[PDB]
Protein backbone atom coordinates (compact mmCIF):
# COMPACT_ATOMS: atom_id res chain seq x y z
CA UNK A 1 0.00 0.00 0.00
CA UNK A 2 2.85 2.39 0.79
CA UNK A 3 5.18 1.47 -2.04
CA UNK A 4 7.35 -1.20 -3.60
CA UNK A 5 9.58 -3.65 -1.73
CA UNK A 6 12.85 -5.19 -2.90
CA UNK A 7 13.72 -8.75 -1.84
CA UNK A 8 17.29 -10.06 -1.92
CA UNK A 9 18.22 -13.72 -1.45
CA UNK A 10 21.87 -13.97 -2.53
CA UNK A 11 23.34 -11.42 -0.10
CA UNK A 12 22.60 -8.06 1.51
CA UNK A 13 21.51 -4.99 -0.46
CA UNK A 14 24.43 -2.60 -0.96
CA UNK A 15 22.77 0.00 -3.21
CA UNK A 16 20.02 -0.03 -5.83
CA UNK A 17 17.93 2.43 -7.85
CA UNK A 18 14.29 2.05 -8.88
CA UNK A 19 12.48 3.72 -11.77
CA UNK A 20 8.82 4.53 -12.40
CA UNK A 21 6.67 6.07 -15.13
CA UNK A 22 7.43 9.72 -14.28
CA UNK A 23 9.39 9.37 -11.02
CA UNK A 24 12.51 7.71 -9.63
CA UNK A 25 13.88 6.78 -6.23
CA UNK A 26 16.99 5.32 -4.62
CA UNK A 27 17.45 4.00 -1.08
CA UNK A 28 19.46 1.34 0.73
CA UNK A 29 19.76 0.12 4.31
CA UNK A 30 21.64 -3.17 4.05
CA UNK A 31 18.92 -5.69 4.98
CA UNK A 32 17.13 -8.35 2.94
CA UNK A 33 13.58 -6.94 2.76
CA UNK A 34 13.88 -3.21 2.06
CA UNK A 35 11.01 -0.82 1.33
CA UNK A 36 11.20 2.06 -1.15
CA UNK A 37 8.47 4.70 -1.54
CA UNK A 38 8.25 7.55 -4.05
CA UNK A 39 5.52 9.89 -2.76
CA UNK A 40 1.94 9.89 -1.44
CA UNK A 41 -0.31 8.70 -4.25
CA UNK A 42 2.17 9.42 -7.03
CA UNK A 43 1.75 6.04 -8.78
CA UNK A 44 -1.88 6.06 -9.95
CA UNK A 45 -2.51 3.86 -12.97
CA UNK A 46 -0.64 1.22 -14.98
CA UNK A 47 3.15 1.53 -14.79
CA UNK A 48 6.21 -0.71 -14.95
CA UNK A 49 8.86 -0.86 -12.23
CA UNK A 50 12.46 -0.93 -13.49
CA UNK A 51 14.95 -1.54 -10.66
CA UNK B 1 -12.43 -46.23 9.95
CA UNK B 2 -11.10 -47.24 6.53
CA UNK B 3 -7.62 -48.53 7.34
CA UNK B 4 -5.45 -51.59 6.76
CA UNK B 5 -4.91 -54.30 9.40
CA UNK B 6 -7.93 -53.00 11.34
CA UNK B 7 -11.48 -51.76 10.74
CA UNK B 8 -12.55 -50.99 14.34
CA UNK B 9 -12.24 -47.49 15.79
CA UNK B 10 -14.04 -45.01 18.03
CA UNK B 11 -13.65 -41.53 19.49
CA UNK B 12 -15.34 -40.02 22.57
CA UNK B 13 -15.56 -36.30 23.37
CA UNK B 14 -12.42 -34.26 24.13
CA UNK B 15 -10.41 -36.34 26.60
CA UNK B 16 -7.12 -34.38 26.80
CA UNK B 17 -5.05 -37.40 27.81
CA UNK B 18 -2.01 -37.09 30.07
CA UNK B 19 0.85 -38.20 27.83
CA UNK B 20 1.36 -39.93 24.50
CA UNK B 21 5.13 -39.78 24.10
CA UNK B 22 6.98 -42.22 21.84
CA UNK B 23 10.16 -44.28 22.19
CA UNK B 24 12.56 -44.53 19.24
CA UNK B 25 15.48 -46.97 19.12
CA UNK B 26 18.13 -47.35 16.42
CA UNK B 27 20.09 -50.44 15.40
CA UNK B 28 21.69 -49.63 12.04
CA UNK B 29 21.27 -47.20 9.16
CA UNK B 30 23.31 -45.13 6.70
CA UNK B 31 23.01 -41.42 5.89
CA UNK B 32 25.01 -39.39 3.36
CA UNK B 33 26.43 -35.98 4.26
CA UNK B 34 27.63 -33.33 1.82
CA UNK B 35 29.90 -31.11 3.95
CA UNK B 36 30.21 -28.81 0.92
CA UNK B 37 27.77 -26.16 2.15
CA UNK B 38 28.28 -22.68 0.68
CA UNK B 39 27.09 -19.16 1.50
CA UNK B 40 23.34 -19.05 2.15
CA UNK B 41 21.16 -16.21 3.42
CA UNK B 42 17.40 -15.97 3.88
CA UNK B 43 14.81 -13.50 5.10
CA UNK B 44 11.27 -13.33 6.46
CA UNK B 45 8.39 -12.45 4.12
CA UNK B 46 5.05 -12.93 5.92
CA UNK B 47 3.83 -13.78 9.42
CA UNK B 48 0.38 -14.77 10.70
CA UNK B 49 -1.45 -17.29 12.85
CA UNK B 50 -3.13 -17.56 16.23
CA UNK B 51 -1.87 -16.78 19.74
CA UNK B 52 -0.20 -19.54 21.73
CA UNK B 53 -2.78 -22.04 20.50
CA UNK B 54 -3.09 -25.38 18.71
CA UNK B 55 -2.22 -24.49 15.11
CA UNK B 56 0.28 -21.84 16.20
CA UNK B 57 1.64 -19.01 14.07
CA UNK B 58 2.87 -19.82 10.56
CA UNK B 59 5.82 -17.83 9.20
CA UNK B 60 6.92 -17.94 5.56
CA UNK B 61 10.70 -18.11 5.04
CA UNK B 62 12.46 -17.74 1.69
CA UNK B 63 15.98 -19.08 1.12
CA UNK B 64 18.43 -19.28 -1.77
CA UNK B 65 21.40 -21.64 -2.01
CA UNK B 66 23.00 -24.29 -4.19
CA UNK B 67 22.79 -27.17 -1.70
CA UNK B 68 19.65 -29.29 -1.64
CA UNK B 69 18.74 -29.15 2.06
CA UNK B 70 21.18 -27.86 4.70
CA UNK B 71 19.45 -25.57 7.21
CA UNK B 72 18.84 -25.39 10.96
CA UNK B 73 16.84 -22.52 12.47
CA UNK B 74 17.39 -21.87 16.18
CA UNK B 75 15.81 -19.11 18.26
CA UNK B 76 14.41 -18.43 21.71
CA UNK B 77 10.89 -19.49 22.64
CA UNK B 78 10.70 -22.26 20.04
CA UNK B 79 12.94 -24.16 17.63
CA UNK B 80 11.82 -25.28 14.16
CA UNK B 81 13.71 -27.30 11.55
CA UNK B 82 12.69 -27.93 7.95
CA UNK B 83 14.02 -29.02 4.56
CA UNK B 84 14.53 -26.92 1.43
CA UNK B 85 15.27 -27.55 -2.25
CA UNK B 86 17.91 -26.41 -4.73
CA UNK B 87 17.62 -22.83 -5.93
CA UNK B 88 15.23 -20.11 -4.73
CA UNK B 89 11.82 -21.25 -3.49
CA UNK B 90 9.18 -20.40 -0.88
CA UNK B 91 8.61 -22.33 2.35
CA UNK B 92 6.09 -21.94 5.17
CA UNK B 93 6.80 -23.08 8.74
CA UNK B 94 5.07 -22.58 12.08
CA UNK B 95 6.58 -21.49 15.41
CA UNK B 96 5.32 -21.00 18.96
CA UNK B 97 5.14 -17.43 20.28
CA UNK B 98 3.90 -16.04 23.60
CA UNK B 99 3.24 -12.41 22.66
CA UNK B 100 0.65 -10.65 20.51
CA UNK B 101 3.03 -8.12 18.92
CA UNK B 102 5.78 -10.43 17.63
CA UNK B 103 8.72 -8.02 17.18
CA UNK C 1 48.21 -80.12 4.46
CA UNK C 2 49.67 -82.21 1.61
CA UNK C 3 48.48 -84.80 -0.91
CA UNK C 4 50.06 -88.01 0.38
CA UNK C 5 50.34 -91.12 -1.76
CA UNK C 6 47.51 -93.65 -1.54
CA UNK C 7 47.38 -97.15 -3.00
CA UNK C 8 43.58 -97.11 -3.20
CA UNK C 9 43.65 -94.09 -5.53
CA UNK C 10 45.72 -95.88 -8.19
CA UNK C 11 42.72 -97.55 -9.86
CA UNK C 12 41.37 -94.14 -10.92
CA UNK C 13 37.82 -94.83 -9.66
CA UNK C 14 36.98 -93.42 -6.23
CA UNK C 15 33.69 -94.04 -4.40
CA UNK C 16 31.29 -91.27 -3.44
CA UNK C 17 32.22 -91.30 0.26
CA UNK C 18 35.58 -89.65 -0.56
CA UNK C 19 33.78 -86.42 -1.58
CA UNK C 20 32.98 -84.02 1.26
CA UNK C 21 30.94 -80.81 1.01
CA UNK C 22 31.77 -78.35 3.78
CA UNK C 23 28.49 -77.00 5.11
CA UNK C 24 24.89 -77.40 3.95
CA UNK C 25 24.09 -74.75 1.33
CA UNK C 26 21.60 -74.64 -1.55
CA UNK C 27 21.34 -72.16 -4.42
CA UNK C 28 18.49 -70.68 -6.45
CA UNK C 29 17.91 -68.06 -9.16
CA UNK C 30 18.26 -64.54 -7.79
CA UNK C 31 17.08 -61.05 -8.73
CA UNK C 32 19.32 -57.96 -8.99
CA UNK C 33 18.82 -55.34 -6.28
CA UNK C 34 19.92 -51.68 -6.10
CA UNK C 35 23.16 -50.75 -4.37
CA UNK C 36 21.42 -48.68 -1.68
CA UNK C 37 19.59 -51.69 -0.23
CA UNK C 38 22.80 -53.74 -0.31
CA UNK C 39 24.72 -50.98 1.47
CA UNK C 40 21.99 -50.66 4.11
CA UNK C 41 22.01 -54.43 4.68
CA UNK C 42 25.81 -54.39 4.98
CA UNK C 43 25.63 -51.55 7.50
CA UNK C 44 22.98 -53.35 9.55
CA UNK C 45 25.04 -56.56 9.48
CA UNK C 46 28.25 -54.82 10.57
CA UNK C 47 26.27 -53.09 13.33
CA UNK C 48 24.82 -56.42 14.51
CA UNK C 49 28.35 -57.86 14.94
CA UNK C 50 30.58 -55.35 16.78
CA UNK C 51 33.12 -58.01 17.81
CA UNK D 1 5.02 -28.75 7.28
CA UNK D 2 6.49 -27.35 10.50
CA UNK D 3 8.45 -29.24 13.15
CA UNK D 4 9.10 -29.01 16.88
CA UNK D 5 10.31 -30.95 19.94
CA UNK D 6 13.97 -31.40 19.05
CA UNK D 7 16.01 -33.97 20.96
CA UNK D 8 19.66 -34.17 19.82
CA UNK D 9 20.40 -37.06 22.18
CA UNK D 10 23.32 -38.76 20.43
CA UNK D 11 25.19 -35.99 18.61
CA UNK D 12 28.81 -36.73 17.65
CA UNK D 13 28.59 -40.51 18.08
CA UNK D 14 30.15 -41.73 14.83
CA UNK D 15 33.26 -43.81 14.15
CA UNK D 16 33.41 -43.50 10.36
CA UNK D 17 36.33 -43.27 7.93
CA UNK D 18 37.32 -41.28 4.82
CA UNK D 19 33.96 -42.36 3.42
CA UNK D 20 34.36 -43.83 -0.09
CA UNK D 21 36.90 -41.12 -0.94
CA UNK D 22 35.22 -37.75 -0.40
CA UNK D 23 32.50 -37.91 2.29
CA UNK D 24 30.35 -40.82 3.49
CA UNK D 25 29.06 -42.32 6.73
CA UNK D 26 28.80 -45.88 8.06
CA UNK D 27 26.29 -46.20 10.93
CA UNK D 28 24.73 -44.24 13.79
CA UNK D 29 23.39 -45.92 16.93
CA UNK D 30 21.82 -44.42 20.03
CA UNK D 31 18.51 -43.82 21.77
CA UNK D 32 16.15 -40.86 22.02
CA UNK D 33 12.62 -40.02 23.15
CA UNK D 34 9.89 -38.12 21.30
CA UNK D 35 7.18 -36.36 23.35
CA UNK D 36 3.50 -36.29 22.51
CA UNK D 37 2.28 -34.01 19.71
CA UNK D 38 -1.08 -32.94 18.36
CA UNK D 39 -2.67 -35.00 15.56
CA UNK D 40 -1.29 -33.53 12.35
CA UNK D 41 2.21 -32.47 13.41
CA UNK D 42 5.80 -33.48 12.62
CA UNK D 43 8.56 -34.48 15.05
CA UNK D 44 11.99 -33.94 13.50
CA UNK D 45 15.11 -35.85 14.56
CA UNK D 46 18.12 -33.69 13.67
CA UNK D 47 21.51 -35.41 13.87
CA UNK D 48 24.80 -33.58 14.42
CA UNK D 49 28.21 -34.69 13.17
CA UNK D 50 31.56 -33.33 14.41
CA UNK D 51 32.96 -33.00 10.88
CA UNK D 52 29.91 -32.00 8.85
C1 LIG E 1 3.10 -13.07 1.40
O1 LIG E 1 2.12 -11.97 1.32
C2 LIG E 1 0.74 -12.29 1.57
C3 LIG E 1 0.49 -12.08 3.04
O2 LIG E 1 -0.47 -13.00 3.54
C4 LIG E 1 0.42 -13.70 1.09
O3 LIG E 1 -0.95 -13.77 0.70
C5 LIG E 1 1.31 -14.04 -0.09
O4 LIG E 1 0.90 -15.26 -0.68
C6 LIG E 1 2.76 -14.17 0.38
N1 LIG E 1 3.67 -14.13 -0.75
C7 LIG E 1 3.99 -15.21 -1.47
C8 LIG E 1 4.94 -14.98 -2.61
O5 LIG E 1 3.54 -16.32 -1.21
C1 LIG F 1 19.28 -32.84 -5.00
O1 LIG F 1 17.97 -33.04 -5.56
C2 LIG F 1 17.99 -33.42 -6.95
C3 LIG F 1 16.54 -33.50 -7.40
O2 LIG F 1 15.70 -33.95 -6.35
C4 LIG F 1 18.73 -34.74 -7.11
O3 LIG F 1 18.80 -35.07 -8.49
C5 LIG F 1 20.13 -34.64 -6.53
O4 LIG F 1 20.77 -35.91 -6.57
C6 LIG F 1 20.07 -34.14 -5.08
N1 LIG F 1 21.41 -33.97 -4.55
C7 LIG F 1 21.76 -34.35 -3.31
C8 LIG F 1 23.18 -34.10 -2.92
O5 LIG F 1 20.96 -34.88 -2.54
Amino acid sequence: NGGVRLITLTSELKSATVCASHFCSSATSGKKSTEIQFHSGSLVGRTAIHV
Amino acid sequence: SHDSLGKISGSPLDITAIRGSFSVNYRGLRLSLSEITATCTGEVTNVSGCYSCMTGAKVSIKLHSSKNSTAHVRCKGDETAFSVLEGVHSYTVSLSFDHAVVD
Amino acid sequence: ELCSSDSGTSSGLLPSDRVLWIGDVACQPMTPIPEETFLELKSFSQSEFPD
Amino acid sequence: ESCDEMVHADSKLVSCRQGSGNMKECVTTGRALLPAVNPGQEACLHFTAPGS
